[PDB]
């Protein structure tokens, strides 16, 4: 499945009724400062259910055009997503802002939200872990975690972290112990399997090599997870002990099969190349690029012409002066141009 | 009055150049040098004169 189009209404600067995309697999979104780039960040996460409190107001009727100065311009806004899978006719997933809440539908069916989460997540969207998002600084976030804190993750994603608790109470407890064993392996071996194909990918270099392994191959949650990389033209050091650009690039390859496990139909990365450089930007762009041809969509919020340019889509966003500032959005097909 | 077709200013162009030309018009907009027209998505994008500037389109292309 894929994500078509956003249809936004008087969502945050996004005044009026507005088409967002349709998206092509590789799609970024571009512009100038204070435009919007980031309001169309918050309206996909808001039809994705987002928490309001995240959407960076206090309560919902602020998310409409025109609030944050006293002057809505209607009692009522929204966020759509078309959803389209091969086979089938497409899905429109909507979140409407109605008397101060929020109105879920399901090709203009309201559903509760229990229901919406379900239906979303057999698509393999998961709202509440946000799979398909990579924050900014997310990279930062990974190259700084040590082998406990890796373990720490895993026990989150892969929810042994839930049987920690019931875990410990147990001391034949191997009942548990086997499960919270078996519920961190099924995430952290596809993981394992793939990190190492995916370094070379962003390193573009088959000599390139990365391991995962447990400190304690019984019990994995109990140590730390060791993460090993033989970076082009050096030998194998612990992930912790890189330098500048090739820690950023095992970071990478972490962040990237960690989201390859149950990975969601469509990955939206908000600005992921704050934090690269000439040197190997275009290797994380070319990657993307081959990624989206048959993986998974990408939607890329960025800066970075080196990186926008490998999109096939450009959504360009731009403002008026108005209310507060109003963003409109232009689309641009970059397959028409070589190179 | 005076028109210009972003397509038309990508003919014989790059992903790079096509691409800048495509963000000069977001930034000519921003600080209202031109206004911008798009009938529907994917299709061409028309400048045309904007209240902030005032010398030819064409040569500020
Ligand atoms: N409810 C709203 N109504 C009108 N404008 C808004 C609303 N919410 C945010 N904005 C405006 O959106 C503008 C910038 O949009 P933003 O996406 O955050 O910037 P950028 O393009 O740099 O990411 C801000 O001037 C902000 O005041």
């Amino acid at each position: 499945g894929f994500l078509k189009l956003i249809e936004i209404e008087n969502f945050k600067s996004y005044k009026g009724r507005q088409i967002i995309g349709p998206f092509q697999r590789f799609t970024a979104i571009i512009g100038p400062n204070g435009s919007g780039k980031s309001n169309l960040m918050d309206a996909i996460s808001f039809v994705l259910g987002e928490k309001t409190s995240n959407l960076r107001v206090k309560t919902l009727r602020d998310l409409i055009h025109g609030a944050p100065v006293g002057k809505p311009a209607a009692n009522r806004a929204f966020v759509s997503m078309v959803y389209s899978e091969e086979g089938a006719e497409d899905r429109t997933f909507a979140r409407v802002i109605v008397g101060g809440s929020s109105e879920y539908k399901i090709n203009n069916k309201v559903v509760q939200l229990h229901e919406y989460s379900e239906e979303l997540e057999k698509l393999g969207i998961l709202i509440k872990a946000r799979n398909f998002l990579v924050f900014q600084g997310a990279v930062e976030s990974i190259a700084m975690k040590n082998p406990k804190e890796r373990t720490a993750l895993f026990e989150e994603i892969s929810r042994s972290g839930e049987l920690a608790q019931e875990y410990d109470k147990r001391k034949a407890f191997e009942q548990i112990k086997k499960e919270r064993f078996d519920r961190f392996n099924a995430c952290f071996e596809s993981v394992a399997t793939n990190i190492d194909e995916i370094y070379k990918a962003l390193s573009r270099n088959s000599s390139a090599q990365a391991f995962l392994g447990p400190e304690n191959p019984e019990e994995p949650y109990l140590d730390g997870i060791n993460y090993n990389c033989v970076a082009p033209g050096k030998r194998f050091r612990p992930m912790d002990n890189l330098s500048g650009g090739e820690k950023t690039v095992a970071a990478l390859a972490l962040l990237f099969a960690i989201h390859s496990y149950k990975p969601a139909p469509f990955f939206v990365l908000d600005q992921i190349d704050a934090a690269l450089d000439n040197t190997n930007i275009g290797k994380v762009a070319n990657y993307i690029k081959e990624q989206s041809t048959c993986n998974f969509q990408a939607i890329v919020i960025s800066l970075k012409e080196e990186f926008y340019t490998k999109a096939e889509s450009l959504i360009g966003v731009y403002p008026e002066q108005g209310d507060c500032v109003i963003s409109k959005v232009l689309t641009f097909d970059l397959t028409k141009y070589p190179d | 009055a005076e028109s210009i077709s972003l397509l038309e200013l990508c003919r014989n162009t790059n992903r790079k150049q096509a691409a800048a030309k495509f963000y000069s018009f977001l930034v000519l907009k921003k600080q209202q040098a031109i206004e911008l027209t798009q009938e529907e998505p994917y299709s061409d994008i028309i400048a045309t004169p904007g209240p902030r500037f005032h010398g030819s389109l064409e040569v500020l292309f």
